[PDB]
């Protein structure tokens, strides 16, 4: 606990006063619909708009009232809104602007033009170690800053995770982003990414995301998840087994790191012991790591994503386009009365 | 190979949420 950890948690302290003041006095209806012109679909749905007054481009998160609560997820749902609307960091999708009409939800956010992650490891088929480090540590950084919020993360993926024109991340989706200061209990997130404590049921805290991190930096560098099947009960029976087979091309830190965080003992995974974050930041894979720099985005990305132009999205697939429709009865106020 | 039976597999695709 030297003068670089007491910094950090300056740091944090007034972070977290400034995220206090907006959790406890969420914005509200800060625009409307006609405000924005609609271009196309990023991801389902998520779509492309144009801001009239400013021709800014922001991307639209719309979810319909009534799906939302047939699927049970209403307080998930409000969690988003009100985590997104109060947090402050580099490498999370800012939001700037959110409403509701009588049909949907709507959550209005920068527009992050190099595409999912997905896209690029796919394609490439694997990051090399220096590329996916350079990833992994931003993650690092950006769990640090949330779970000092009391904030669980839940969904990490490449999926998840844009590539924005520096060549930088920034997390989207906070679907089932949660502040809890004890544990909780729901069954939530991606396959392939859950921890065993997750499948079996267990009470769990932030330790999962530290799990899903180590997911995350095997799929990078493998190209790869380290557990995966074709059907999910099969995934989960990986998962809880105790095993984890590495590529041979692994170097020898960083298959050491991630038996540390694929760890199924929780009193020995990694992120979860008395040195918290610290055991992760200095471990000898990210020796070369200046986390300052990375913070700072001083560092020299892997790749910049081709930038045809404002609004182009050629770095993201294509979807079926749907209507917007607005019936003429509001739907389920009550229920979304706080967003 | 490990790859080769990742990339025949069901999954490889976008993955949603349960
Ligand atoms: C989903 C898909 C594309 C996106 C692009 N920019 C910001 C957020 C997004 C969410």
């Amino acid at each position: 606990k030297g003068s670089e950890q007491e910094s950090v948690k300056e740091f944090l302290a007034k972070a977290k006063e400034e995220f206090l003041k907006k959790w406890e006095s969420p914005s509200q209806n800060t625009a409307q619909l006609d405000h924005f012109d609609r271009i196309k679909t990023l991801g389902t749905r998520v779509m492309l708009v144009k801001h009239k007054e400013t021709g800014n481009h922001y991307a639209m998160k719309i979810l319909d009232k009534q799906k939302v609560v047939k699927l049970k997820q209403i307080e998930h749902t409000l969690n988003e809104k009100r985590i997104l609307q109060a947090v402050n960091f580099p490498f999370l999708v800012k939001l700037e602007f959110s409403f509701k009409d009588n049909s949907n939800l709507y959550m209005v956010m920068e527009y992050v033009p190099g595409g999912e992650m997905f896209s690029h490891l796919r394609r490439i088929g694997r990051f090399s170690e220096p590329h996916a480090r350079f990833y992994a540590a931003q993650i690092v950084l950006t769990f640090e800053y949330l779970h000092s919020l009391d904030l669980i993360y839940r969904d990490l993926k490449p999926e998840n995770l844009l590539i924005d024109q520096q060549g930088y991340i920034q997390v989207t989706d906070f679907g089932f982003a949660k502040r809890v200061k004890g544990r909780t209990w729901t069954l939530c997130g991606t396959p392939e990414y859950l921890a065993p404590e997750i499948i079996l049921s267990k009470g769990y805290n932030k330790a999962v995301d530290w799990w899903a991190l180590g997911v995350l930096i095997y799929e990078m560098a493998a190209g790869y998840p380290p557990f995966f099947a074709d059907q999910p009960i099969q995934i989960y029976e990986k998962i809880v087994s105790g095993k984890v087979r590495f590529p041979s091309h692994f170097s020898s830190d960083l298959k050491d790191l991630l038996r540390n965080l694929l760890q199924v003992d929780l009193t020995k995974r990694f992120g979860n012991l008395k040195n918290g974050v610290n055991d992760i930041k200095n471990h000898k894979w990210f020796a070369t790591t200046d986390w300052i720099a990375i913070y700072q985005r001083k560092v020299e990305a892997p790749f910049i994503p081709k930038f045809k132009g404002p609004g182009d999205t050629s770095n993201f697939d294509d979807y079926e386009e749907e209507e917007i429709r607005v019936s003429i009865n509001e739907k389920c106020g009550k229920e979304f009365t706080e967003f | 190979t490990t790859y080769a039976d990742f990339i025949a597999s069901g999954r490889t695709g976008r993955r949603n949420a349960i």
